[PDB]
């Protein structure tokens, strides 16, 4: 297939395990520093 | 642009002058970004 | 040669020696230079014309 | 003829009513010397900043908005060039006066209005005449905040007290 | 090393070098207090001074007896970024400038007026040619077999002798 | 006569709605300086490297390729990291693709000699798509705006990644306000040095 077990191709997730609005923790989206700054 | 005064900055004094006040231009700012590039580095 | 031709000069002391020229006129007369060729070129003097002998110039 | 203003003022001479809003006005006589194309340009050019600048100066001391600090706008100018909104403000005005340098060579060579740039988003310029009372009164507001501009700005300076709170107060 | 040189890095003369012209800035900086203009111009210098040294030291070059570093030009692929590989990089650029210039004069020999043409540069037509020179060695050799870069000898005007 | 781009402007001559994406915008007028088939190929080329570009930047954040010298969710430092020999050799390549996908009709003044080249069009077609020729104005509309995006995009991604040194997606996710007080704008001559 081109790719064995070992130096199979990686695949990761961006997104870290949250949510694109309404984060709480080690997880600040753009969208909430939108509501972060209309709230303040 | 006026194409009488396109065709004056397209005399020889003022492209000669302005080619090689852009080709000092770089040079200074390679050797302000690189400085002291005695040899090519290899 | 004609007149509106291309020549070669061949006149070694011409200023325009080995370069090419347009024949202007002819002369029928016992001229003993009756080829007159202008050129594009100024010689030293800034003159642009000079009479030649036909041996002294060739058709390109 | 006699200037309409200044009635003991000879009219400029180049001043024949091509240009809306004039009134004869110029004794220091700077359209006998310049084009009127480019001082029509720099007057709408000027009036237009000044108008903008006075709904500014007073808007900026009824709201300003949340994520930034409270503070009068003279201070705003200074706040704003240390912190680095300034130089966006600046480099956009400055991207929109390339195109606008564009437009004021077209002027030159006869194909524009002086100041127009065809923006009539809301379609109220309904018709010609509707368009001729309405750059009067473009003319007319510009003249007037500039002077108006030029007050607020001083009087700031003079005594500290923003426009709208030394009306309030004295 | 070569020519009984030695490698700058650890050539002591080079290290004297670097601390004389440290000493050199840091007596001038003793004149200063501390958050001063000319104090952090100073110390800018001390860095950059430091740096070039530094960087001399680690780039492979052979310092003589004076410590300062000399340039190895026999041909050697071990020194080449010192007169090989810069030479290589000017040859391509004025290799440029010529075949640029020299389709601009033949350009101009085809036009109205030829000698207006160069006190009054046609800067699209002259822009035109100056992108044109990135592959000047492979446009000027299909040039030269073709018959069109040298004339022969029969239309090149000489002296009577 | 009027631009529709730029209402206020003249409309530029060597625009005439003819091309895909054309919507008279030339205020500059380089079109009149630069003959315009010379600057569709130009803009075809930068597009076509920016969407592959944009592209490589999201995808490179997601997907690697096995090993060490891959794993650089960063995209500028994958510049650095990836293997010198295998970038060197992706240039060369490019080098070569240039100059046979152009037939060695590369330089301004002998581009376009054949009468038949058009601007753009390379003769790329592998599997057919545009052999419909109902869908080919679309198509090159269509290319021409993902091309456009794209370089804007581009340049946006690469120039947020200088000034927050995070990946794209990860920097929506992980989102920072600029302090201000880092990546100071200008100043060389205003401190007159130093
Ligand atoms: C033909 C003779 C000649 C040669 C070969 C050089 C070559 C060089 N000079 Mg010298 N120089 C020359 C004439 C010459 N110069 C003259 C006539 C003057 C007097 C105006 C100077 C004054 C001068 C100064 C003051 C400096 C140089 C520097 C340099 C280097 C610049 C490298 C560069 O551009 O990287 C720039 C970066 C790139 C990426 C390109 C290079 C070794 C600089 C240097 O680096 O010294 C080692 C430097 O500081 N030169
Ligand atoms: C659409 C293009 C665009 C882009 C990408 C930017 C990008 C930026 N602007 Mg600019 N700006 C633009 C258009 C744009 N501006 C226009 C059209 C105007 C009106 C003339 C301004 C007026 C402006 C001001 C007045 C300020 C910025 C600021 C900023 C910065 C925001 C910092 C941040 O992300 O945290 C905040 C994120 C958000 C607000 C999310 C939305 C950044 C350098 C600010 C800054 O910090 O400057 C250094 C600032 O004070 N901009
Ligand atoms: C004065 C005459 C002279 C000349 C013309 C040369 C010419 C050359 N020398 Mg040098 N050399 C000379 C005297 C001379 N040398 C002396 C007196 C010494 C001291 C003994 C050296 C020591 C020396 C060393 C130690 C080396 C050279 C090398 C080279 C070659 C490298 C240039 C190149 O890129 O080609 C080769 C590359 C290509 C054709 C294509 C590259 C792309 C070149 C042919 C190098 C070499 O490869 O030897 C042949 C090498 O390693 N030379
Ligand atoms: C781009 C035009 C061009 C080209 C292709 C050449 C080519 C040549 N010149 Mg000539 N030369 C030129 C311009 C040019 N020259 C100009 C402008 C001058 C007046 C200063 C001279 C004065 C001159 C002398 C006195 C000598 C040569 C010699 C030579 C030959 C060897 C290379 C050399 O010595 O360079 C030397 C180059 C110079 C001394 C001056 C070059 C000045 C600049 C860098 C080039 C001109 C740039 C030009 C403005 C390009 C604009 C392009 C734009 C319109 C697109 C070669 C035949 C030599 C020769 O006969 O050897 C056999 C020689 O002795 N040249
Ligand atoms: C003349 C042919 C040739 C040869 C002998 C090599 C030899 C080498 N290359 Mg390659 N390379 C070539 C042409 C060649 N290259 C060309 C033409 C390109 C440009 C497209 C590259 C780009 C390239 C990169 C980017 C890298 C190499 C690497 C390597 C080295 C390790 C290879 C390895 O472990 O393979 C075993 C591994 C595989 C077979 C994995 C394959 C991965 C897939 C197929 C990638 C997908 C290709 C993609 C779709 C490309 C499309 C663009 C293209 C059509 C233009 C090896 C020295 C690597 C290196 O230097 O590491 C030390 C490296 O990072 N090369
Ligand atoms: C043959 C091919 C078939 C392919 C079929 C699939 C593809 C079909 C097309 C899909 C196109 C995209 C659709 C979405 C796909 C993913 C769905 C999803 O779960 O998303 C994933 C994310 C949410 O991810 C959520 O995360 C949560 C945990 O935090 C949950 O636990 C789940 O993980 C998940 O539901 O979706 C979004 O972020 C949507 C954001 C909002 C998008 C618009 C909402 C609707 C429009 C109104 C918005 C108005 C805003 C006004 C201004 C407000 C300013 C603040
Ligand atoms: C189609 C592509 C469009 C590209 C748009 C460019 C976007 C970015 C442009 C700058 C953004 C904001 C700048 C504020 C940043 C700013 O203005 O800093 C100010 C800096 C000068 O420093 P000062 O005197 O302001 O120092 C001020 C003190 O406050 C600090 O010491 O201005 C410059 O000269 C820098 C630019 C280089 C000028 C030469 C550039 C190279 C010339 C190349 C030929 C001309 C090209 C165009 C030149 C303008
Ligand atoms: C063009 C266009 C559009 C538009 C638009 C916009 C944004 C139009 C905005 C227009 C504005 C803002 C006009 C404001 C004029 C201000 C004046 C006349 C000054 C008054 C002050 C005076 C006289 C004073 C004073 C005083 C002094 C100095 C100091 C005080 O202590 C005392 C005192 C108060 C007495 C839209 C988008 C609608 C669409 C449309 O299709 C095309
Ligand atoms: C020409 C030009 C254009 C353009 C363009 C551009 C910008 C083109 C860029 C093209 C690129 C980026 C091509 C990339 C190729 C990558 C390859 C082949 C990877 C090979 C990996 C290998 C061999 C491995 C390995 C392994 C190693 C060694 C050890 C392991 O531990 C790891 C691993 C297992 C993975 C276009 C088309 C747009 C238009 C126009 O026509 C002009
Ligand atoms: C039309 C017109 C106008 C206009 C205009 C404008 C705004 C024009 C702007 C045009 C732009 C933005 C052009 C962009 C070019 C970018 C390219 C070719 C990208 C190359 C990147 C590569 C090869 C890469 C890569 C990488 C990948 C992804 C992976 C990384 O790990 C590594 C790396 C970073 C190396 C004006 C106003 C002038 C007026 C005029 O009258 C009318
Ligand atoms: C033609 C042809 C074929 C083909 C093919 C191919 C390879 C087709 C592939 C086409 C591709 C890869 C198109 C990609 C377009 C990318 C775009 C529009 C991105 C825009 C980004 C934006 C607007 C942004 C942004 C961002 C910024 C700046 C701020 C960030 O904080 C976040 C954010 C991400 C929002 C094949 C080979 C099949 C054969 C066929 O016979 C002929
Ligand atoms: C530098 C600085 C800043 C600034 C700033 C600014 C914008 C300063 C403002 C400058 C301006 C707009 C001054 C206006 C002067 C108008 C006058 C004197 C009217 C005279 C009318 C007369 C004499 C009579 C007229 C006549 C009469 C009888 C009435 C009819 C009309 C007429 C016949 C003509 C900040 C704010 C950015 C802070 C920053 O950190 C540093």
């Amino acid at each position: 297939a081109l790719f064995g077990k070992g130096s199979m191709i990686v695949v990761e997730d961006p997104r870290d395990g949250c949510g694109a609005y309404a984060n709480s923790g080690a997880c600040h989206t753009f969208l909430d520093e939108i509501g972060d700054a209309l709230k303040k | 642009m006026d194409s009488n005064f396109l065709k004056y900055l397209s005399t020889a004094p003022v492209l000669f002058t302005v080619w090689l006040s852009f080709t000092a231009s770089f040079i200074i700012e390679a050797n302000r970004f690189f400085p002291d590039m005695l040899y090519f580095p290899m | 040669v004609k007149r509106g031709s291309k020549v070669r000069i061949l006149r070694k002391e011409s200023y325009w020696y080995q370069d090419i020229g347009t024949v202007a006129t002819i002369d029928t007369s016992g001229i003993r230079y009756p080829v007159v060729v202008r050129f594009e070129k100024v010689s030293y003097s800034g003159v642009n014309t000079n009479n030649f002998s036909l041996d002294e110039v060739v058709e390109v | 003829d006699f200037s309409a203003a200044v009635p003991f003022l000879k009219r400029p001479s180049n001043l024949d009513g091509a240009y809306i809003g004039d009134v004869g006005f110029d004794p220091l006589g700077f359209s006998d010397v310049f084009d009127l194309r480019v001082l029509r340009e720099a007057e709408l050019k000027h009036g237009r900043f000044a108008m903008l600048a006075v709904l500014g100066f007073i808007v900026q001391e009824l709201y300003t908005f949340p994520f930034f600090p409270k503070m009068a706008p003279v201070d705003a100018h200074d706040y704003f060039v240390k912190q680095g909104g300034g130089s966006q403000i600046i480099f956009w005005i400055s991207f929109v006066e390339l195109f606008g340098v564009v437009a004021l060579f077209e002027t030159l060579q006869g194909k524009r209005e002086p100041g127009d740039f065809a923006f009539d988003p809301l379609g109220l310029a309904k018709d010609e005449a509707t368009l001729e009372r309405y750059r009067l009164a473009e003319v007319k507001h510009a003249r007037l905040a500039m002077i108006a501009i030029g007050g607020f700005i001083h009087q700031y300076w003079v005594t500290k007290q923003t426009v709208l709170e030394q009306l309030g107060n004295f | 090393d070569v020519a009984g040189l030695t490698p700058c890095g650890e050539s002591k003369e080079f290290a004297r070098r670097l601390d004389g012209s440290v000493k050199k800035l840091q007596t001038r900086l003793s004149k200063y207090e501390a958050g001063t203009p000319p104090a952090l111009a100073l110390q800018k210098q001390i860095d950059k001074t430091k740096n070039r040294f530094d960087r001399y030291g680690k780039a492979g070059l052979l310092c003589g007896t004076d410590g300062l570093p000399h340039l190895i030009t026999d041909g050697r692929w071990t020194h080449s970024g010192e007169f090989v590989i810069p030479g290589l990089l000017f040859l391509y650029v004025a290799g440029w400038i010529g075949w640029v210039g020299r389709s601009y004069v033949l350009f101009a020999r085809t036009a109205d007026k030829p000698t207006e043409k160069e006190i009054i540069i046609d800067v699209p037509v002259a822009l035109s040619f100056v992108s044109t020179g990135f592959i000047w060695p492979f446009s000027a050799f299909k040039e030269f077999t073709s018959g069109n870069l040298i004339v022969p000898a029969d239309e090149i005007t000489v002296s009577p002798r | 006569a009027k631009s529709k781009a730029v209402p206020f402007l003249s409309q530029p001559e060597a625009l005439d709605g003819s091309m895909a994406g054309d919507v008279g915008f030339d205020p500059f007028g380089i079109s009149s300086v630069i003959d315009i088939k010379w600057l569709r190929e130009s803009e075809l080329k930068h597009g076509r490297i920016c969407m592959l570009a944009a592209t490589g930047c999201l995808v490179q954040e997601v997907v690697h390729l096995p090993g060490p010298a891959f794993s650089q969710k960063m995209a500028l430092n994958a510049w650095a990291a990836a293997p010198r020999g295998g970038m060197i050799s992706i240039l060369v390549a490019i080098g070569l693709i240039e100059m046979i996908s152009n037939r060695f009709a590369l330089t301004a003044t002998d581009m376009f000699a054949n009468p038949n080249r058009v601007p753009g069009d390379l003769g790329f077609d592998p599997l057919s798509l545009g052999a419909n020729p109902a869908n080919r104005a679309r198509f090159e509309l269509s290319e021409v705006i993902h091309g456009r995006a794209a370089m804007m995009g581009f340049s946006g991604m690469v120039h947020q990644m200088i000034v927050s040194k995070q990946a794209p997606i990860e920097q929506l996710m992980h989102f920072k306000a600029v302090d201000s007080s880092l990546m100071k704008l200008g100043g060389a001559a205003g401190n007159l040095g130093y």
